[PDB]
RNA sequence: GUUUUCGUUGUUUUUU
């Protein structure tokens, strides 16, 4: 468009084809032939021409142009030379792949140790993968023994023996083993045998050695010319300003071609031998620093300053390279980058700009008929002010400075032409800040111009970005057309990003002043008069004038906050939730009840007004959308604003002290808590502290004082915490929420508590001491690190250091996994960037493999599924049926006649009672498949789509549901509805019938919910829909789950990575980032190996047979049960002269003299629940009687098994070493312990409800997930390996897919935060949607065979290069990174199809629009 | 390093939220946390050659 | 090879929000350029919201070529394609 | 004792391998599918506890429905190895019985160990089949376990139109490794592809399918 | 620049999955000046019921091979190893340590003289060829005074 | 009371690049000879004659690190060199340490 | 005369 004229046609490229350069193509594309090293002719411009810099190659500066193509910088782009090499050379990423070539095929007749003849290579042949083709050639040339000259008949084979062939220095050295071993004539390759050799291999021959005939070449893969770059790629770069210093290319490119010629030169003179061996290795290895200097164990072309040389490899790999620092980051412009501030009375969708900003940052507005008049106002009214044009665009592509122009307003706009508009106010703008986490971190605002030169914001949309105003730099992006203009104001706004797809919930909230604010003001006994309400009312946004009725009126008109809420409220509001259990009357204002906008009870908190699901801004974004939450966050923070402006909220230091009694109570706990650490101390000293589970002597000494010691802390805290007075601004700074909580006020007011680092104590620093002021072991608090003070205190030297050591331990941890989570959020992003559903619903990859078949199994949107409760699962069987089941014969149990017209005709019927019945099995139905097969044991409210329950509500308001009017709908009609509207869920569309399946499997929980919910009995005696009620109710049912449907080129993930990385950004069970890492890296097993045994049900309600079976799981070996060995040479075979041992032999008794002699521990052996005789036996089936062995008298001082051998000294030995670990006694090996662990497993209820039951199980230290699941009394189907690698070897790759994802759950809620279901589960299915375990290891996501542009941009780009043009790989250009680095449409989203312009529609147009 | 000024704790304007402080515009106009900055920018001739 | 028919089209009947973006953006800068206009306007001097008028009544002549997975696409008319 | 264990271990085997052939539309008697432990014990093993394999050793029809729905389905013949170090000899033996039986298919459930010396020739058993698995995962049914879905695998019919509506290719589906668990539960070659009916949390059943490659 | 204080005994915990459990280090420098000369590492070769003896072998600096320490004790001067353990051996009342060392004095005891274990130590010695025995030892024993203990002397 | 505990450098250089405490003095170098003589002052045992059972439990002594002599009676000599170093004759910096356990 | 012309290596310290 703004280019100059060109008859090419407009096209993109759609394929990249990998390989390699034949020389003679490259003198095809050289413009010019260079042999000069000397660059400028005459040093007097003009540089030399055919050398490096020579003109033809390209011009550099303003003016000139090139010489090839006749344009200059403005048109040229560049163009290549070429510079005869004087010898065949070696390129450096080809070298083991010249071994590789070198390993197959013939030194003289150059073709394949073999042919298809074989059946191993003619299956390798089959291949379609050049290079697996190839080294599956490797792999069965290394099965010969020589380079056959006939079968192993001629081939045409040489038949000389194959010379070993090793990387010997920068070229290869072939060990001939020619006519037992013959003198080993290693030699120099020469590259001109190489390349006989490769000529001498046939088209099928390189087809088979893996290589396209048309394409890369082996004899390609030998450089016999280099290429010299035009100079516009190494220009003169400023040294100084305007004195260049000539490019390090150049630098190195003239090294290389004097070398060459120096090699030139090595022929007609006088060469002894070694000085051409010398010349040659020095121009190698200058080529070599052509492609890389950094070659191994050398020391690398160096500057005579000291500095080393560079070298292409170098740029095109690291951290901000060619690809990572130009094409997949590189700056843009209409971007500005400035301080925010905040701005309670601004929208929350809007930024104010400085108008510096708003003026410098400017769209380009095409003159239209409707804008010509203002954008001539802009035009003339000046460059230098805003509003105004800087540059007005001709529409042919001329342009106007208009601050030098002298005629800045003289500039009539034509039709067609571009104005470059200021930035108004509520221009869309992208909105960015560092680090951007979330999708969230990016939002669309508008600018709003106003002075400052800040960013001035909202304060809820500051808590997404979780940022402040202590100078923190803001980016915004201005955009340049109409398709980012409504792509910013349709994809990307700030309402568009309210909520979270992460834990499916708002990203916002009421926060701060607000909060608190809010907290002061919905109070019972909070009063206005008629001056302030109506102020208020003026500042309400969404008043309609119409002040109501105030509460009071007599003898005064008083009005209550719940009114003056009800009034920034827009109605059709309604909320309802019961808090703590309150009643009805709620005394204490707590509960809540909002009706249409009003609110009945409750005080309105941040459980409510923050970014809980649920909550008030769940309720306007899944009842009226995003612009209400909008409008609701200006109406509360504007009267809020007026309100605290006028009443205003502090805090002093008397708040923050209790009274006297409550600092004694902190004092005396305090004080309990170190006499109870003293009597630890005392118990620990004589070892009367009885052991801990897992947790030794000294260390549960520390661990238990430790908990003592938080014990006290929060004691103290919640004593303090109770005398906070209701005047008190601290409690009501914590229950107000704007921030602070219950452990801050315990630190502050009672004491700060031990200074646990990284979940430990203070250790003794120096010697035995944790200070000189304290004594050696001295194990009492205050030398270990608990605080004794509070922050009001003030705090002791040595505590003052220990908190100290906490607070560097807290900044330490963040500085340090800033770098790690860094890496992991972009490795993971790398990992999955191209998942999307597409139109057909099934989650595939570029390749079209599906993942799933449906966006999270129901192909649904994160932000239309909420927790709903199916009414079916829980409940007594008998209060289940006297909820569900109905009884017409029996009017006890009937439908009362007052609710229906129809009673007489309801008494008696069948047909009736008949459907009822049918819907009533359904339901039971409903109810197996959810009780034993969705939700099996506990929880019944899961993530579904459409709120029920307000719909119903919505319908109950509409048409007066209230008062006991008999009914004029039947049965009939309720149940013809359902099971119309069952079938009415519409999910994957199609004919076919797994279509029909797939729909099924999609709608299955949402009907049964809708029938848990929407049952006929429960129609008629709760809230009875009428006509309009009942129609209404499924029509905007069947339009909610239409529009719940997932959007088709969402990038899930990326969106999976992003609301999986955000969580662990940031935080002894693996759990957490260490587990994450276990996972991502894909450990083969996890740091904690340990198998959730669960013994059966009548194990699992035994303890001591359990324990039998623990022991038996327990590996044991005399290594662990061995007391003491001691060898004796004991002179007489049959007997002793030892008093340890001689009653024991004496009665065992009734060869080799030498004695293999060794103790037990009779109590290891009873722990071991074993006898040292059966360790005998288990020694004499372990080797026989070679080494006759006894038992020693069990009565004997020490338990010795002398396994006496049948000078024999370092042998005994040996064989004591070796038998002191490899006699297994016992246990399930690869099973060190097991742990005896409880299961609060849940069951269901005879009479129909739930109950948990404890049950028993074993963790089984380590892995053995095989053998201790065949171990007797062991939960096969259950029993887990928490190592998921274990389950692919052992289980398959779909109960793996299943274990991933509930590791990755139980990670997510360790730290108490949630994520969506649909995304992770995508994660764990990619992991496993290829059968077996991928990894996002680097070679692991570079094994991959896809367009190399993606792995090789990862890392060691050059090397994935290297292998892509040996096989000369075909891109086709279809992930999204191969549109961004070249710059076009993506195929996602809005890229995921092709608008067109159409005719049948077009026909539908006046004729007056016709083109002329 | 520092002035001893006069601060208040409330929550009146709102703005004072998220890092944000309140200030008396007279204590500025009397010049309260006023200051002096000052940059040298240094030049100098160059010999290109030796009469150059 | 190409087309889905327009009754063999198994995806959505409604309009996508990329779709909308797409659209809007579309119509608005055609009519910028002065391209024939297919609503009325009162005030909608900025052509967004000309297009946006435009997509309300989806009185706009352009069609989306979904792209399945397996190759082939489903052609949409605008007026067609339920808003969403 | 080992006597014992072995017995145990053994008859379990036996049982997951009768539930290969039911989970692969091979008919079998089902009193031997309830060959429960003591009965397993008389017709097979003595009195102290020694097994026989080759007597143990029987052949299963095929449900005749899944004969119209896998076609190609003849009988299974279960032998476990007679000598448990499988050599050449011992592995030439059953190898010729089971091409003299014309065995349609032939599972060999060695004892200790398959030297790959032995394995050469199992490719070389033409016309007939063989399929070479171990006690100890039969041991327990590796498909039983509760969070392990049932999986099936899909007919010609099946499979083509499974492949046919997605207008997916081969290559195209959810991978189910030859040496998947399941698979050699499922006796799984080239091509043949199954479906899995997995629980979902947000739908209830989740329809699934992994092509054998 | 704060730097590591010279001339002091350093014994760390070698990784398991290595043959050196245990490495003695001293950065052996003269303490006037403060300037490095040489350090000296000693490796604990050996684990329990597993690799053998514990076997104490240490590079010089300067040697292209892990020597004994009982071998460079026979060519630092004292041959017989009661010696050394006189040199080590300090709590004669273990015999924990005597059977530890034991192994040591076994491998060691191919060398049985001062010269010897001096040529021992010149063959790894990273010195020329040719040097033959004579200058072998000669340069052993120089490499043994000098940048050996140069603190010491 | 060494170093400061809250003066450190941001994330890439936090905890390193530490700053001394208040009252903090280096030693700027004095000759080790004197402290030799100090120390051999008290009946030095050498090196040579230190024996497993001769010195079973007897004072290892090192200067600056070098170990230089032998003793059995080292209370004497530790207290004279603390107060000989709170005189001044040896240089009152020169740190003189007594590991009794060891 | 519309228009119209600065850069890098290395080094240190930094910024929520
Ligand atoms: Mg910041
Ligand atoms: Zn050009
Ligand atoms: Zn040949």
């Amino acid at each position: 468009s703004q280019f100059p004229y060109s008859s090419a046609p407009l096209r993109s490229v759609k394929e990249v084809q990998f390989g390699l350069l034949s020389p003679e193509e490259i003198r095809a594309i050289s413009v010019v032939k260079i042999e000069y090293p000397e660059i400028m002719d005459e040093s007097r411009q003009r540089p030399r021409e055919g050398g490096l810099n020579d003109p033809k190659l390209g011009s550099i500066d303003r003016n000139f142009k090139c010489q090839t193509c006749g344009e200059g910088m403005a048109e040229c782009p560049g163009h290549f030379g070429h510079m005869e090499l004087a010898k065949p050379v070696f390129h450096i990423g080809f070298i083991p792949k010249i071994k590789k070539v070198c390993e197959c095929i013939c030194m003289n007749c150059g073709k394949l140790l073999l042919d298809e003849t074989n059946p191993t290579m003619a299956q390798a042949i089959r291949i379609r993968d050049p290079k697996k083709r190839f080294n599956a050639v490797w792999q069965l040339c290394k099965t010969k023994m020589v380079c056959e000259a006939d079968a192993p008949v001629s081939r045409g084979g040489c038949g000389n023996t194959q010379p070993v062939v090793r990387k010997d220095g920068m070229k290869l050295w072939g060990t001939w083993k020619k006519s037992r071993d013959a003198q080993p004539e290693r030699k120099l390759l020469t590259p001109g045998e190489i390349l006989n050799v490769f000529k001498h291999i046939s088209p099928e021959d390189c087809f088979r050695l893996g290589f396209n005939e048309d394409y890369a070449r082996p004899e390609w893969m030998i450089i016999t010319v280099l290429p010299v770059p035009p100079p516009q790629v190494r220009p003169s770069i400023a040294m100084d300003e305007t004195t260049q210093g000539q490019d390090d290319l150049t630098h190195k490119l003239s090294d290389i071609l004097k070398a060459n010629i120096n090699v030139q030169k090595l022929e007609m003179d006088g060469s002894p031998q070694h000085i051409i061996n010398e010349v040659e290795q020095l121009l190698q290895f200058h080529v070599a620093t052509y492609m890389d200097n950094d070659i191994a164990g050398q020391p690398q072309a160096l500057q005579k300053s000291g500095r080393p040389v560079k070298a292409i490899r170098a740029r095109l790999k690291g951290k901000e390279g060619r690809l990572r620092g130009n094409l997949m980051g590189k700056r843009v412009d209409f971007s500005a980058r400035t301080v925010i501030s905040g701005d309670p009375n601004l929208e929350l969708d809007q930024v104010g700009v400085p108008i510096s900003i708003a003026k410098t940052l400017s769209y380009p507005e095409t003159v239209t008929q409707y804008n010509i008049h203002r954008l001539t106002e802009y035009v003339r009214n000046g460059p230098n002010e805003h509003p105004g044009a800087k540059y007005v665009i001709r529409d042919n592509g001329d342009r106007i400075d208009l601050r030098y122009h002298k005629r800045a307003g003289d500039i009539v706009l034509q039709y067609g032409w571009k104005v470059e508009r200021h930035l108004m106010d509520d221009d869309p703008v992208l909105f960015n800040r560092q680090p951007s986490l979330h999708k969230m971190s990016m939002m669309a605002h508008r600018v709003k111009v106003m002075p400052y030169s800040t960013f001035r914001l909202n304060l809820s949309v500051t808590s997404p970005y979780n940022a402040d105003f202590d100078g923190d730099e803001m980016n915004l992006h201005v955009p340049q057309s109409e398709e980012t203009r409504a792509e910013l104001s349709q994809l990307c706004a700030v309402p568009l990003q309210i909520v979270s797809p992460q834990s499916n919930k708002p990203v916002m909230g009421i926060v701060q002043d607000t909060l608190c604010g809010v907290r002061k003001m919905t109070l019972r006994d909070t009063f206005i008069e008629y001056e302030q309400v109506m102020n208020m009312l003026f500042w309400v946004p969404s008043w309609d004038g119409v002040v109501p009725q105030p509460a009071i009126l007599k003898p005064k008109p008083l009005w209550t906050g719940k009114q003056l809420l009800s009034i920034a409220i827009p109605s059709g509001i309604h909320l309802q939730r019961t808090d703590g259990g309150n009643s009805l009357l709620s005394p204490k204002d707590n509960g809540m009840l909002i009706v249409d906008g009003k609110v009945m009870f409750g005080v309105v908190d941040k459980k409510t007004v923050g970014s809980g699901g649920g909550g008030l801004i769940h309720t306007v974004m899944r009842e009226k959308g995003p612009k209400i939450c909008a409008e609701l966050f200006g109406n509360i923070q504007k009267v809020v604003n007026y309100w605290l402006l006028h009443n205003g909220f502090s805090i002093g230091i008397g708040d923050a002290i209790a009274d006297a009694s409550t600092m004694k109570e902190i004092t005396h706990a305090i004080s309990s808590a170190k006499e109870q650490v003293q009597e630890i101390i005392y118990k620990a000293q004589h070892n009367e502290l009885e052991l801990k589970p897992g947790m030794t002597l000294r260390e549960s000494f520390e661990g238990e004082v430790s908990r003592t010691l938080n014990d006290a802390r929060d004691s103290a805290g919640r004593s303090a915490e109770m005398n906070l007075k209701d005047l008190n601004n601290v409690k009501q700074m914590v229950s107000a929420g704007s921030k602070g909580s219950f452990i801050n006020i315990a630190q502050m007011s009672a004491c700060v508590g031990q200074q646990m680092v990284e979940g430990k104590r203070i250790a003794f620093g120096f010697a035995d001491r944790s200070l000189p002021h304290f004594t050696k072991d001295d194990f009492s608090p205050e030398s270990k690190g608990f605080v004794e003070n509070s922050y009001l205190r003030g705090l002791t030297p040595q505590e003052f250091f220990f908190h100290a050591m906490a607070g560097r331990e807290g900044l330490i941890d963040t500085a340090v996994k800033t770098a790690e989570t860094g890496y992991i959020q972009r490795r993971l992003v790398k990992a999955l960037e191209d998942i999307m559903v597409h139109y057909d619903g099934t989650t595939r990859n570029s390749l079209g493999d599906i993942i799933q078949f449906l966006y999270g199994e129901d192909g649904l949107d994160g932000t239309q599924v909420e927790r709903q409760t199916i009414d079916t699962i829980p409940g007594s069987d008998k209060a289940f049926h006297k909820r569900y089941y109905v009884d017409l014969m029996d009017e006890k149990n009937s439908i009362k006649p007052d609710v229906i017209e129809y009673a007489a005709d309801i008494l008696g019927d069948v047909e009736l009672q008949k459907e009822l019945n049918s819907e009533y099995e359904q339901l039971v139905s409903d109810r197996k498949f959810l009780r034993e097969i969705v939700f099996v044991n506990g929880d019944h409210n899961w993530p579904l789509p459409v709120n029920l329950r307000r719909i119903i509500q919505n319908a109950q308001q509409i048409f007066h549901l209230d008062r006991a009017k008999a009914s004029d709908l039947t049965i009939p009609e309720i149940i013809h509805g359902v099971r119309d509207l069952c079938k009415k869920l519409f999910v994957l569309r199609g004919e076919n019938e797994l279509i029909k399946e797939a729909q099924q499997n999609a709608t299955s929980l949402f009907q049964c919910l809708v029938r848990a919910r929407l049952a006929t009995r429960r129609i008629l005696e709760e809230f009875r829909l009428n006509r309009d009620a009942f129609e209404w109710v499924l029509g905007t049912i069947e339009a909610q789950f239409q529009r719940s449907l997932v959007h088709p080129g969402e990038m899930v993930g990326v969106i999976a990575a992003q609301s999986i990385g955000e969580p662990a950004t940031q935080m002894n069970v693996t759990l957490g980032v260490p587990r994450l890492k276990e996972i991502l890296n894909v450990a083969k097993n996890i740091k904690t190996p340990a198998l959730t045994v669960y013994l059966d049900r009548e194990i699992a309600l035994d303890i001591e047979k359990a324990k039998v079976i623990q022991s038996s799981i327990e590996y044991t070996t005399l290594k662990n049960v061995t007391s003491a060995t001691e060898i004796y040479y004991d002179p007489d075979p049959t007997s002793t002269v030892i008093e340890e041992d001689f009653d024991t032999v004496e009665a065992y008794f009734s060869q080799s003299p030498w004695l293999l002699r060794l103790e037990l521990d009779r109590a290891r052996m009873l722990d071991k629940q074993l006898t040292m005789n059966q360790v005998a036996d288990k020694i004499s089936e372990v080797f026989s009687d070679d080494l006759f062995v006894m038992w020693s008298e069990d009565n004997a001082d020490k338990l010795i098994i002398r396994c006496r051998v049948i000078e024999e000294d370092q042998m005994l030995k040996r064989i004591e070493a070796h038998m002191l670990d490899l006699i297994a006694l016992r246990g399930i090996p690869g099973i060190s312990k097991v742990y005896m662990v409880k299961h609060k497993v849940s069951v269901p209820d005879e009479s129909g409800e739930y109950k948990n039951e404890e049950l028993w199980a074993l963790e089984t230290d380590g892995i053995n997930l095989a053998e201790v699941m065949a171990v007797p009394g062991v939960d096969s189907s259950r029993t887990y390996s928490n190592s998921f690698v274990e389950i692919l070897s052992v289980l398959g790759i779909e109960a793996t897919r299943s274990s991933l994802y509930k590791e990755i759950l139980n990670v997510i809620a360790f730290d108490g935060s949630y994520v969506n279901y649909r995304h992770m589960a995508l994660l764990v299915d990619v992991m496993t949607s290829r059968g077996y375990l991928m990894a996002i290891t680097r070679h692991g996501i570079n094994r991959a065979d896809t367009g190399a542009l993606m792995r090789c941009s990862f890392e060691e780009t050059v090397e994935i290069l290297f292998e892509a043009g040996a096989a000369a790989e075909l891109d086709d250009c279809r992930g999204v990174s191969e549109n961004v680095m070249l710059g076009q449409l993506a195929p996602m989203g809005t890229g995921a199809f092709d608008v067109m312009i159409d005719e049948k529609l077009l026909t539908s147009l006046p004729a007056d629009y016709a083109p002329t | 390093a520092g002035q001893n000024a006069i601060v208040a704790i409330a929550c009146y304007s709102g703005y004072n939220q998220e890092d944000s402080m309140i200030m008396n515009q007279s204590s500025i106009d009397r010049g309260l946390f006023r200051s002096l900055f000052f940059r040298s920018y240094m030049d100098q001739e160059k010999r290109f050659g030796i009469s150059i | 090879e190409l087309a889905i028919l327009k009754e063999e089209r198994t995806t959505t009947p409604y309009l996508t929000k990329y779709e909308r973006a797409r659209i809007l953006g579309t119509r608005a800068l055609q009519i910028s350029m002065n391209a024939p206009v297919l609503v009325d306007i009162e005030g909608e001097t900025d052509p967004l919201q000309i297009a946006m008028k435009e997509l309300s009544q989806r009185k706009i002549p352009l069609v989306i070529r979904r792209y399945l997975p397996d190759g082939s696409y489903e052609d949409w008319g605008c007026d067609e394609l339920i808003v969403d | 004792e080992d006597n014992n264990r072995i017995i145990s271990r053994l008859w379990r085997s036996f049982r997951t391998v009768k539930e290969m052939a039911a989970d692969r539309g091979y008919f079998i008697s089902q009193e031997e599918m309830d060959q429960s432990l003591e009965e397993f014990r008389s017709k097979i093993c003595d009195s102290m506890g020694n097994p026989q394999r080759k007597l143990m050793s029987f052949l299963a029809n095929p449900t005749p429905e899944a004969l119209e729905k896998y076609s190609d389905l003849g009988t299974l013949w279960v032998e476990f190895c007679d000598e448990p170090s499988v050599g050449i000899k011992t592995m030439r033996n059953f190898c010729l019985r089971i091409q003299e039986k014309n065995f349609s298919t032939g599972i060999f459930i060695y004892q200790n160990n398959i030297t790959p010396s032995a394995n050469k020739m199992i490719p070389t058993v033409s016309p007939a089949i063989i399929e070479t698995f171990q006690e100890s995962d039969l041991v327990v049914n590796i498909t039983h376990h509760e969070l392990v879905p049932k999986h099936i695998r899909l007919s010609d019919g099946e499979k083509s139109q499974l492949l046919q509506r997605y207008k997916l290719k081969e290559s195209q589906l959810p991978r189910i490794q030859r040496e998947d668990p399941v698979a050699r539960y499922l006796g799984l070659k080239r091509g043949q592809v199954v479906k899995i009916i997995r629980r979902s949390e947000t739908s209830g059943r989740y329809a699934s399918y992994r092509i054998c490659l | 620049q704060e730097r590591s204080a010279a001339n002091i005994v350093q014994v760390f915990k070698k990784a398991a999955p290595s043959p050196i459990s245990h490495v003695a280090e001293i950065r052996s420098a003269l303490e006037k000046g403060s300037r490095l000369i040489s350090t000296m590492q000693i490796k604990l070769y050996g684990r329990e019921d597993k690799g053998t003896g514990r076997t104490i072998k240490a590079t010089l600096p300067y040697v292209k091979q892990d020597i004994p320490i009982v071998i460079v004790f026979r060519a630092l001067g004292v041959v017989p190893d009661g010696e050394i353990l006189q040199h080590i051996c300090y709590d004669e009342n273990d015999w924990q340590m005597l059977e530890m060392l034991k192994p040591c004095i076994e491998e060691g005891f191919v060398i049985q003289d001062k010269e010897v274990a001096l040529d021992f130590i010149g063959r790894r010695g990273s010195a020329a060829l040719g040097i033959r025995r004579e200058k072998r030892i000669q340069y052993a024993k120089d490499i043994l005074q000098k940048e050996l203990l140069p603190h010491i002397t | 009371g060494l170093v400061c505990p809250a003066e450190t450098p941001e994330g890439q250089a936090c905890g390193l690049v530490k700053n001394l405490s208040l009252l903090s003095g280096i030693s700027i170098g004095s000759p080790s000879e004197p402290i030799i003589n100090f120390l051999e002052e008290w009946g030095m045992e050498p090196l040579e004659d230190y024996d497993p059972a001769q010195h079973t439990k007897s004072t290892r002594i090192f200067v600056n690190g070098v170990w230089t002599g032998i003793h059995r009676d080292p209370s004497m000599l530790v207290s004279t060199m603390r107060d000989l170093r709170r005189s001044g004759a040896i240089s009152p910096e020169v740190s003189i340490i007594r590991d009794i356990r060891e």
